[PDB]
């Protein structure tokens, strides 16, 4: 007999994830811990500006 | 074995073996691995520090 189980959880912003956590309370807990999850710029150059 | 000789001689000779043998192997390897690792802030130095 031969049992391999493999489960990897990545988490970004939100409440420290632990196994038994449901998605519901997942998705009520980020409700101060927001994370950047996308970000858009300019050059530094840019903002040297007379 | 039966030898009856002369309708008066009788004789009998009846042997029985047996053998019995019975082996049993069990193996069980459980192995488990948890592995947790949260990052909650990024602290830096503010560049004007003293
Ligand atoms: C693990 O092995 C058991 C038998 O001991 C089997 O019933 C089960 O499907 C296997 N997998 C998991 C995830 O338990």
């Amino acid at each position: 007999l031969s049992n391999r189980t493999n489960s990897r959880v990545q988490s970004f912003g939100g409440v420290p994830f632990y196994p038994g956590i449901t998605l519901e309370t997942w998705q009520k807990g980020i409700t101060n811990h927001l994370v950047a999850i996308d970000r858009a710029g300019l050059p530094l150059h840019f903002f040297i500006k007379p | 074995t039966e030898l009856a000789l002369f309708s008066r001689v009788n004789g009998k000779f009846s042997t029985e073996f047996q053998r019995m043998k019975t082996l049993q192997v069990k193996d069980q390897a459980v192995t488990t691995r948890v592995q947790v690792r949260n990052r909650i802030y990024t602290v830096k130095t503010t560049p004007t520090s003293e």
